[PDB]
């Protein structure tokens, strides 16, 4: 879906919304 | 503090919306009562020509005034083939909801009458029908759930198969020896560790006195755990900030084989790595998980830092030697990967934690009491919190798979 950088980032930022 | 309560709920709403990005599986279930304990049973059934498998959990209840129970629950998990269920569209959220968005997948199978809350319940590895429990009284209890009805008597009469004596207070630590059938260790607020051997109980008796009592700690003993290969070795941790390695063959039960100042505060949990016979973890109120080598306990190998409050549980993955998880008072559950230790990071990523922090599970909104890795479905975790919530979840494959 997203880059490795972004998927890792979302994995450690649970309470920040994910956008494209 | 009503504002923090408001913030937590708003942050939960953000996490919920995000789930399709971060998870392959997320189920949230509201138990009648909160459970202090959670352990997957080892068995899995795959009914004929169906798209799911059935897995089972040992749970308990925590009621102040009402009747508590030892509980066995079933959980359906989707096969890789399975079809999407699109019958639950929601115009409000604009989504179909994933597997287990609605009721149907989780069920209570068995409820056994239990005197007081179930502080911890653990099955005997050599006979998963046998389950030991820690109560708010001193007596550690053993139940063979086949020797009980699935639906309890409404009198609430607790009738355990065995009643194990030795302690003066309640505790949490509970560990069956995986190499010596029937050998159970227990930790307590009385500063002691008890050991029972129930493999040779006479005549179908109902009470058993402790074979040995280990009295090394000078404070509340929080957890105890057998080594997974060496039948005479076991570890313990306590509010005296110490990690202790014990040998059952030793003649002095007031002194451990080894003692380590592991943390700057209470040490609440430990866990031996199931692949690497010398490695073990400990969690603590100092907000860290420490890593140890049994062959040199003077040197802490590593400290996993990030947790925002005390840690009470730590468990290794049953499938990946480098992977472990921790939980505690803060609502977040962290998953670590020791292979990624020391990998250089940009400042933006370093804000979120160290590189060995793989995943932060933000699905809970209250202290996590316990969790368990699913032994048959890799990466599936069951976690339970104080507000009645039980979650069965699995992070998205691309998080750990490149
Ligand atoms: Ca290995």
């Amino acid at each position: 879906l997203l880059s490795s950088s972004e998927t890792k980032r979302a994995a450690r930022r649970p309470y920040k919304p994910i956008a494209l | 503090d009503a504002v923090e309560e408001r913030v937590i709920n708003e942050e939960y709403k953000i996490w919920k919306k995000n789930t399709p990005f971060l998870y392959d599986l997320v189920m949230t279930h509201a138990l009648e009562w909160p459970s202090l304990t959670a352990q997957w049973l080892p068995d899995v059934t795959r009914p004929e020509g169906k798209d799911f498998s059935i897995h089972r959990l040992v749970l308990g209840t925590h009621t102040s005034d009402e009747q508590n129970h030892l509980v066995i629950a079933s959980v359906q998990l989707p096969n890789d083939d399975a079809q999407f269920d699109a019958s639950h569209y929601d115009s409000e959220k604009g989504e179909f909801g994933g597997f287990g968005s609605v009721s149907g997948k989780i069920e209570i199978e068995i409820k056994i009458n239990h005197e007081g809350e179930v502080n911890r319940a653990r099955y005997m590895p050599q006979n998963p029908c046998i389950i030991a429990t820690k109560t708010p009284s001193s007596d550690v209890l053993v139940f063979d759930y086949t020797k009980h009805p699935s639906k309890p008597d409404p009198s609430g009469e607790c009738n355990p198969d065995l009643r194990l004596r030795g302690h003066q207070k309640e505790g949490y630590g509970l560990s069956w020896n995986p190499n010596l059938s029937g050998h159970l260790l227990s930790a307590s607020d009385d500063h002691t560790i008890c050991l029972w051997d129930i493999s040779a109980v006479p005549k179908e008796g109902k009470v058993v006195d402790a074979k040995t009592i280990f009295t090394g700690h000078t404070a509340v003993v929080e957890d105890v755990s057998w080594h997974l290969l060496h039948e005479s070795l076991f570890g313990s941790v306590a509010d005296d900030q110490k990690l202790m390695i014990w040998d059952t063959r030793s003649n002095n039960t007031s002194k451990p084989s080894h003692s380590v100042d592991a943390h700057t505060a209470e040490v609440n949990c430990l866990s031996f790595n199931p692949y690497s016979e010398f490695i073990l973890a400990t969690g603590s109120a100092d907000k860290t998980v420490a890593l140890w080598d049994l062959r040199n306990l003077k040197l802490k190998l590593h400290s996993f830092e990030s947790h925002k409050d005390e840690i009470f549980q730590v468990q290794w993955s049953p499938h990946n030697e480098t992977i472990l998880a921790s939980s505690g008072t803060d609502r977040r559950l962290n998953v670590w990967d020791l292979s990624k230790i020391g990998e250089e990071q940009s400042p933006e990523d370093a804000e979120d934690g160290p590189p060995e922090l793989l995943f932060i599970h933000g699905g809970h909104t209250a202290k996590i009491s316990d969790f368990s890795w699913n032994p048959n479905e890799p990466w599936v975790i069951c976690s339970v919190s104080e507000d009645n919530i039980m979650q069965v979840w699995q992070m998205a494959e691309n998080i750990y798979n490149d």
